[PDB]
RNA sequence: ACGGAAGGGCACCACCAGGAGUGGAGCCUGCGGCUUAAUUUGACGGGGAAACUCACCAGGUCCAGACACAAUAAGGAUUGACAGAUUGAGAGCUCUUUCUUGAUUUUGUGGGUGGUGGUGCAUGGCCGUUCUUAGUUGGUGGAGUGAUUUGUCUGCU
């Protein structure tokens, strides 16, 4: 249990917190960063009832002063929140602007962002609403070439769906310097959902894929078809005769025959 | 503004419920209003 | 040794009554002292909502209604028939209250 | 909490009116065929009735976290005052293999003879099993065979 | 490089949990800044 | 189709017999009009109402560009903690510090990122209205080459 002194002063600080929308913050809330236990000390201020101006402010705040392991608890336990809040309770389910620039302004630290926004947002109920604007934000922002390699290896190793294929081909269509293990991830991402007529399928293997799944099949193969062997790219233009698109399949199997091995 | 479809208009505010009457016109049923006379 | 007294609320009097018959006969079959299931008013809560949707034509007015039903049956028994009896008795639209004061 | 008595009892209408709305949007393609909220003194118990639990109830249960979270977040309620249970098909007191086998691992274990198969028999009777017989033969640590049948509720033979 | 830190991102819930593991204290006010509630008080006294 | 040929209903948003009135008065309130920097706007808008609600005015602020690309840069490109300078109406805004700096580049170009860019096409569909169906329909049969007709009628109800 936290002294009375902290309940009675961050309860003022917190029914301050309320209702600002300009000027400083409260001195009590910019020391908060520099604590020991800055959490049991911001949950006195109540973070869900923070106007959307102290979101994007302490959002500036905490992300910038605090370590990333920290930056990555306070945008997990408090932005993710009331993000998927302010998506899920408004009515024309839209998102406020400044709760936006306050994940705008969590994406700085791309780690804290991936590790604590991100991946919790896709694994747990992730619909098309809050990836077309997580996306978004993502596709707004840029990020170091190895967080964005890591994320996008991240993001390749994940179950199928259409929000995390936008977000793959948001990172594909980023086109920086990949390790050649990422690449390797794209390329058994993308071999994944060829048929195995040898007696090994899973759903990837006949399931419909989307105009996205294509067109990051096609920006893969646009970017870094040097970058990958001989075999990976007879297993790509694989997946290619079999689980191609009318017009993207020609121009992906284009794409990967026009390239030299590594 | 009415917690269904982006109105800030038609709002009935009383109970806490704020759904304009249009959207509570139809939710009426499955909150518990019912036609009796 | 308990003295509880319950209070039941529904809008829908056969599911209500069912309950209230039940508790009834299951009380007085086990042997437990009672005051039987007294019956409060039914009240009628009205909605008045103008005929008038889209600005065409004078204005009229139309009425929306509810009925809501309250019993209540005072017991004496142990925790455990009362436990018992309550996760037993537990049904959808009906709303049961069991208090354990007399003051 | 501690909302007057009709605006309690409406609210929960309302309640129930949002639920029944998010399940029928949401599980469409698992037979959804209705909910039933049951408020108990510890937890919330939000049952899903639907024709198809399997999906539902997807790998390692995520689904199910995945909408528990959901229910929880836009409704607000502290992490493990709500639970989502389902109903139809992935109930395993529903399939007889995972029950013989839930019998063999209760008696392989080290249990006893009456608890696990009452036990298990009840389970069964819990999860909406119009009725039940389990039958444990054999020598019971003994040196003469003996046959046990443990029926409840209603079964069909012919 | 990579190896070092896709370790961190599809582990990180379990990364998280040894971080949390290692590193969890619980509040002590001697222990934060020593000038704080210097600044508790500064704030509460307007 | 249309009739302003005739005939019936069948009606206090029709008339009789009235009753209360309104229109005349002050005040209220809505609409128009004028006036206004604006007097937001629809034809009751849950449209009650000094901030809010404001959608309208006079000014003061932020934050912009995904990216691509060319120079700069580590011997500095410039992002974060502060204190005084500040500072006008209120905030920012900039430069001297103690400081973090530390490439997030600063600047200039292009097709479009951004579509938390709105308009349109197709498709599924939900809420609002109508013939607000309150006399129609079609099926076999008869008549007519056919449009059509009979049913759906003299009677009486
Ligand atoms: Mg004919
Ligand atoms: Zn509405």
């Amino acid at each position: 249990a936290l002294p009375e002194k902290v309940i009675k002063a961050y309860t003022t600080v917190g029914s301050i917190l309320k209702t600002w929308t300009h000027g400083k913050l409260p001195k009590l809330f910019k020391v908060i960063p520099s604590l020991r236990n800055w959490q049991d000390v911001i949950y006195v201020t109540n973070p869900e009832e923070w106007s959307p101006h102290v979101v994007y402010e302490a959002t500036k705040l905490f992300v910038s002063n605090l370590t990333a392991k920290e930056s990555q608890k306070f945008i997990n336990l408090i932005l993710l929140e009331r993000f998927r809040d302010n998506i899920e309770t408004s009515e024309d389910h839209s998102l406020n602007y400044h709760i936006y620039r306050a994940v705008k302004k969590s994406l700085y630290k791309p780690s804290a962002f991936f590790k604590g926004f991100l991946f919790p947002l896709v694994e747990t109920g992730c619909n098309v609403r809050e990836a077309t604007i997580a996306g978004s934000v993502l596709a707004k922002v840029s990020v170091p070439a190895l967080h964005s390699s890591a994320a996008l290896s991240y993001l390749l190793r994940l179950p199928f769906s259409p929000p995390t294929t936008v977000f793959i081909k948001i990172l594909l269509d980023k086109k920086y310097a990949l390790p050649y293990q990422t690449v390797d991830d794209c390329v058994y991402y993308f071999m994944r959902f060829r048929i195995l007529d040898d007696g090994s399928n899973g759903e990837d293997a006949t399931r419909v894929l989307p105009v996205i799944w294509h067109k990051a099949f096609l920006t893969f193969a646009q970017r870094y078809k040097n970058d990958i062997t001989q075999d990976q790219r007879d297993f790509l233009l694989e997946t290619v005769r079999q689980r191609g698109h009318k017009d993207i399949g020609p121009e992906i199997r284009r794409e990967l025959l026009a390239g030299a091995s590594r | 503004q009415c917690r269904v479809c982006s109105s800030h208009t038609g709002l009935i505010r009383k109970y806490g419920l704020n759904i304009c009457r249009q959207c509570f016109r139809e939710k009426a049923n499955d909150i518990g209003f019912n036609k009796f006379r | 040794i308990i003295k509880i007294r319950i209070t039941l609320t529904s809008t829908k009097v056969k599911q209500l009554e069912n309950v209230s018959s039940n508790i009834v006969k299951n009380a007085e079959q086990h042997n437990l002292v009672k005051k039987g299931p007294v019956r409060l008013p039914t009240k009628v809560l009205k909605i008045s909502t103008r005929k008038t949707p889209n600005g065409e034509g004078s204005k009229t007015w139309e009425t929306y209604e509810m009925r809501i039903h309250k019993r209540y049956i005072d017991l004496e028994a142990p925790v455990q028939i009362v436990k018992r009896i309550t996760q037993i008795t537990i049904e959808p639209g009906v709303d049961v209250e069991v208090v354990v004061a007399s003051n | 909490a501690l909302i007057s008595k009709k605006r309690k009892l409406v609210a929960d209408g309302v309640f129930y009116a949002e639920l029944n709305e998010f399940f029928t949007r949401e599980l469409a393609e698992e037979g959804y065929s209705g909910v039933e909220v049951r408020v108990t003194p510890t937890k919330t118990e939000v049952i899903i009735r639907a024709t198809r639990t399997q999906d539902v109830l997807g790998e390692n249960g995520r689904r199910i976290n995945e909408l528990t979270l959901l229910v929880q977040k836009r409704f607000k309620y502290a992490p493990g005052t709500i639970v989502l249970y389902a109903e139809r098909v992935q109930d395993r007191g529903l399939s007889a293999v995972a029950q013989a086998e839930s019998m063999k691992f209760k008696l392989l274990n080290g249990l006893a003879i009456r608890r696990a198969a009452y036990g298990v028999v009840r389970y069964v009777m819990e999860s909406g099993a119009k009725g039940c017989e389990v039958v444990v033969s054999g020598k019971l640590r003994a040196a003469r065979a003996k046959a046990m049948k443990f029926a409840d509720g209603f079964l069909i033979h012919s | 490089q990579y190896d070092q830190i896709i370790n961190g991102y599809e582990n990180y819930e379990e990364e998280l949990e040894e971080d949390e593991e290692q590193n969890y204290q619980p509040f002590d006010m001697s222990a934060e800044r020593s000038d704080f509630e210097s600044m508790l008080d500064d704030f509460l006294d307007n």
